RNA sequence: AGAUACCGUCGUAGUUCCGACCAUAAACGAUGCCGACCGGCGAUGCGGCGGCGUUAUUCCCAUGACCCGCCGGGCAGCUUCCGGGAAACCAAAGUCUUUGGGUUCCGGGGGGAGUAUGGUUGCAAAGCUGAAACUUAAAGGAAUUGACGGAAGGGCACCACC
């Protein structure tokens, strides 16, 4: 039984596209069938902006940012829980949670 | 035993004032009453019950065995009702499916092979009616054929006043509530059949719900 | 590509039939085309249509009513002899009561009881009922 | 047995069976 | 219906929608026999005879039922022609 | 059919002849492979003598011993 | 746990509904109204709906119950339900009105109203949500 | 309806529109609408044919005057907006108020307690009260709708093309639609206006009452 | 336990380029191609057409960037009692017992078997073509209910924990 209209992936006109490496595994993923997060974070988490922000040579120093973008291979997602199994109705919301 | 009428319709039935079932036709007129067609074909309705079904449910201890009985009624002379009801046991599946195809009975055209001298014998067009993958077609028939069918439809075109018939099953019919449902979604489509004995174009007689306005409303809440 | 015109024209009022629409364009108009409408109209399955004159081949506009059960083509047009017409009207016709099956003979393009009547065969076009 | 590997070992058969009456000729 | 005497044989004639001409079932549960009230043209008050327009399940579940009657009431004298 | 050409008998007729071997029916009585197989050799009955005496095993689930004759 | 049963709840309804002029909002009171408008066989039943017919007291007096019915339901959707103002808000002295409503207005009879401002019409025509 | 001076639109019920606003439909359009529709502006607003509207106002009304008993027109509104108004609707024309919450298998279900049974179903929007005019499916019920631009005429039977969204607009077509089956039945003369105010039917903001019980001191 | 596995450190053929072979993939949209007809809506890609207004070349022209629509072709999307289907689902998988627009390939219960054998192509690996004897009452498709999970989440208990 078909699961996904469009097969789980994001190509339409294509036919093919090139393998991405899965950032936890080295799996070959699809790059239209990765699963991708864009993550911006910064270089100290909460308890450690207390201490450079008073121990800081400068005066009122915004702190830098770590741009990631992780590809994830279908099995080490679900594994690491960024998706997640849904309802055959819910699978067809498009809409990314807030 | 004293029968109490709850909708509108059955109010009017049950004082003479809607005088035959032909005139709830006219108007396509939900019947959810059941002693509107005890009322009008009453001496004239005949019930058969084609098959129980024993279905099951898988549960935690065991099976939950229900028995699904479909019921065909009809008068010999011009109405077929085709019934089915799912219950735990076997008395009250026949008899709510009984209920069910009274409610469902519907009117039969039937027209002519041919000559058109008499009564009419045959269904008045080739009309194919269908459920899941059943498939069947109901021919019209020169006088005396009898009713060339499988045993199950042969049943409900009896029933519904053909005498003459060419049947043409497809699909899987040894499901039977397929293949009844089937035939009787075939007759149901004679008086949905725009033949041009149908052209003259249609005098909108007057609603028993607007004839007898002024009846319903100190008759009855 | 388009290969049978009249195929094409009676499948187009089929479906707009269907629909409920009161009125449909037929795109290319041929010669078999209008004698197949007039076939139809002189036994009342629809209104007074109208052929549309681009200096191409024409486009018809027909008036529908809510008559016409199905219209159909036959392809290809096999000759009919008189005694096979009653084995096409047996298999293609939902009543003996009702329902034509046009066919072009040498006198002209007419209805099954018409060419009874005229003792003349030819070749199937299509039906309607 | 997955039917890709069953495919790989009538192969094997077929290249033992090329391999044998090819010692006839 | 006549038979090959003349008598009428079939049970009941069936109504036939006002738009389309396609008959209405015995269960076609989704039917409307719709009556529009009459004007006496100098008073403007309802004189007791009144239009009556059938519409077919199919048609109302198309969504093509208001531009029916539209149609209807403007074809019957009833809507402005100019609209 | 799938070609309704007026002009395509030989492609209809030549279709039919070519996929009825993939019927099992008309392939076993139409090929000399089932009949030169088939021990009375397209025979209703067929006489024979008895060499042995054999109790062959029911397939399963109803086991009991039939008493057959190797002939 | 002290949640009341659909048999407390039902029978605390249906005696506020049928007596709600014999009831207050002191339990003692409406405990011996229970005992003597309705046979009830438990004393602890009783208290219970004696209990909640209390409760749906205090709650009438702040405002309308969603599963019950006050006799005239009740002088503000009845009776403040019919408020008119002294002057309606349709009855405006200037209208401001589009010029395409202008427009369609002219193709009607009413080409030209007294009491119609046509205002200038709305320029930089951007009136979606953006995408994303 | 048509083509009669008794029954044309008349100058201050034009000024009774442009007031309430039902002439100012959706931003969005449905194809079965766009005949009920003038022109749009710039600044996507549809602006609705009020003579259209009128028209269609007048055939609702001939429709629930036809209908001999005035009880069983079913008259319906889920809405805050149309409560009110659906309610006085009931005291003029002599309709069955139903006003919020529509109890699924109230027209198709016996054994309910609140099962009517009408001859017509007046609508305040097809897509609020979409549970309405579904059950108008299963039972041979014509259906009116207060309809916008927006609005689908699924099961619609006649579409009277407003803005149903707005607080006035909503109470002001319920009003004339009123005032036009009592003045058609003969219960009122024309030349006259109405002792009933437009303005009662209006739904009114919670904030608004308790405002208006501030100011009336 | 074994671990000619999964894990790890090395590591030849290969992986890269040129010249010749090879001709197969879950080579998939598991959906042949051409043509007509049959709902709606918002997008988007390309080209063209029209339209208030912002903006750059400032010195305006006309071009770009936007915005608002129209048309055609394209990858798609959402919605719907068109209609179809065993159903999942499908604006095509619809216009089908009311069966015929044109045309090519191809299937005929499950195995045996893509095997044997002959032919043919290839350096080889292997490709294409391709049975039968025999064996068997099911194999299978979709969906439903349960049970189960080393899947996700929620809840409860001192016969659980703190």
């Amino acid at each position: 039984t078909k699961k996904r209209r469009n097969n789980g992936r994001a190509k339409k006109g294509r036919g093919h596209v090139q393998p991405i490496r899965c950032t936890n595994c080295a799996c070959c993923v699809p790059k239209d069938k990765a699963i991708k997060k864009f993550v911006i974070r910064n270089i100290v988490e909460a308890a450690a902006v207390r201490d450079i922000s008073e121990v800081s040579v400068f005066d009122a120093y915004v702190l830098p940012k770590l741009y990631v973008k992780l590809h994830y291979c279908v099995s080490c997602a679900i594994h690491s829980k960024v998706v997640r199994n849904r309802s055959r109705e819910a699978r067809k919301d498009r809409t990314p949670p807030p | 035993k004293e029968w109490l009428p709850v909708t509108k319709l059955g109010r009017l039935v049950k004082d003479m004032k809607i005088k035959s079932l032909e005139e709830i036709y006219l108007f396509s007129l939900p019947i959810k009453e059941s002693e509107i067609i005890d009322f009008c074909l009453g001496a004239a309705l005949k019930d058969e019950v084609l098959k129980i079904m024993p279905v099951q449910k898988q549960t935690r201890a065991g099976q939950r065995t229900r028995f699904k009985a479909f019921v065909a009624i009809g008068d010999y002379n011009g109405h077929v009702g085709l019934g089915l009801k799912c219950s735990k046991e076997v008395a009250t599946a026949i008899r709510g499916a009984i209920i069910l195809a009274k409610l469902s009975i519907v009117p039969v055209r039937r027209g002519y092979w041919g000559n058109k001298i008499g009564k009419p014998h045959t269904v008045p067009c080739k009309v194919t009616g269908r459920c899941g993958s059943v498939l069947v077609r109901l021919i019209p028939a020169p006088r005396g054929t009898g009713i060339v069918s499988a045993p199950v439809p042969k049943k409900l075109l009896l029933m519904a006043g053909i005498d003459d018939c060419y049947t043409s099953a497809r699909g899987c019919t040894a499901t039977l509530g397929n293949f009844a449902k089937a035939t009787f979604d075939a007759i149901s489509k004679t008086y949905s059949y725009l033949t041009p004995d149908l052209w003259k174009e249609t005098v909108f007689t007057k609603s028993p719900y607007q004839e007898f306005t002024n009846h319903l409303m100190k008759t009855h809440t | 590509v388009r290969m049978n015109v009249l195929a094409d024209a009676l499948k187009s009022i089929n479906n707009a039939e269907k629909r409920g629409k009161r009125q449909v364009l037929i795109r290319p108009c041929s010669k078999v085309i209008v004698r197949f409408l007039t076939v139809m109209m002189k036994h009342g399955y629809i209104g007074e249509f109208e052929i549309i004159d681009d200096h191409r081949a024409g486009k018809i506009v027909v008036n529908l009513t809510g008559r016409l059960n199905k219209c159909g083509v036959i392809s290809p047009r096999f000759d009919v002899q008189l005694k096979d017409l009653e084995k096409w009207q047996n298999n293609l016709l939902p009543s003996r009561q009702f329902g034509f099956i046009v066919l072009t003979t040498s006198a002209g393009i007419m209805d099954h009881e018409e060419a009874r009547r005229k003792h003349t065969g030819g070749k199937i076009l299509g039906f309607f009922f | 047995m997955r039917a890709k590997w069953r495919k790989k070992r009538m192969r094997r058969l077929k290249r033992k069976r090329r391999k044998m009456r090819q010692r006839s000729k | 219906m006549q038979s090959n005497a003349g008598e009428f044989v079939d049970l009941y004639v069936p109504r036939k929608c006002s738009a389309s001409n396609r008959i209405i079932g015995a269960k076609d549960h989704a039917s409307i026999p719709m009556n529009v009230a009459e004007v006496d043209k100098v008073t403007g008050r309802f004189n007791g005879q009144s239009k009556t327009y059938a519409i077919c399940g199919a048609i109302r579940r198309m969504g093509e039922s208001d531009d029916s009657i539209l149609r209807l009431a403007k074809s019957h004298g009833i809507v402005s022609q100019n609209f | 059919g799938k070609c309704r050409g007026l002009r395509t008998a030989r492609k209809l007729r030549s279709h039919r002849r070519d996929q009825k071997w993939h019927d099992k029916q008309y392939k076993k009585a139409h090929l000399g492979t089932a009949l030169k197989a088939n021990p009375f050799g397209g025979a209703s009955h067929a006489k024979g003598i008895v060499l042995e005496k054999v109790g062959v095993e029911a397939k399963q689930p109803n086991s009991a011993i039939r008493k057959c004759v190797r002939v | 746990g002290r949640v009341r049963t659909k048999t407390v709840k039902k029978a605390a309804r249906v005696i506020i509904e049928k007596y709600y002029t014999r009831l207050g909002n002191d339990f003692h009171t409406n405990k011996r109204v229970c005992e003597e408008i309705a046979i009830i066989p438990s004393k602890k039943l009783r208290n219970k709906i004696a209990g909640y017919v209390t409760h749906l007291m205090k709650r009438i007096q702040r405002g309308p119950v969603r599963g019950i019915s006050i006799k005239l339901q009740e002088e503000e959707r009845e009776r403040r339900d019919n408020y008119v103002p002294e002057v309606s808000a349709l009855d405006q002295e200037i209208i401001e009105v589009d010029p395409d409503t202008k427009e369609m207005l002219k193709l009607l009879d009413f080409g030209s109203l007294s009491n119609l401002q046509v205002t200038q019409p709305t320029v930089g025509m951007n009136f979606k949500t953006p995408r994303g | 309806s048509g083509a009669l001076d008794v029954l044309q639109m008349k100058e201050e019920d034009v000024l009774k529109f442009l007031a309430a606003g039902t002439h100012l439909g959706g931003t969005n359009l449905d194809f079965q609408m766009e005949q009920y529709i003038y022109k749009r502006k710039s600044d996507g607003i549809y602006i609705i044919n009020l003579k259209r509207t009128w028209e269609k106002l007048l055939l609702a009304a001939r429709a629930i005057v036809a209908i001999e008993n005035p009880a069983d027109v079913s008259v319906i509104s889920s809405r805050n907006t149309g409560q009110r108004a659906v309610l006085k609707f009931a005291a003029a024309t002599g309709a069955t108020p139903i006003a919020g919450r529509f109890t699924p298998g109230t027209f198709t279900n016996q054994i309910q307690a609140a099962f009517r049974e009408p001859r017509l179903l007046v609508v305040t929007d097809p897509q609020a009260d979409h549970q309405p005019l579904m059950e108008a499916s299963y039972v041979n019920l014509p259906t009116i709708a207060l309809c916008n631009t927006d609005s689908p005429l699924h099961y619609v039977d006649i579409a009277i093309p407003c803005n149903n969204k707005g607080a006035h607009s909503v109470g002001l077509m319920w009003w004339m639609l009123a005032q036009e089956v009592l003045r058609m039945r003969g219960t009122i003369s024309r030349e006259h206006p109405w002792e009933v105010m437009p303005d009662l039917y209006f739904y009114r903001d919670p904030e608004e009452i308790e405002k208006e019980e501030q100011a009336a001191a």
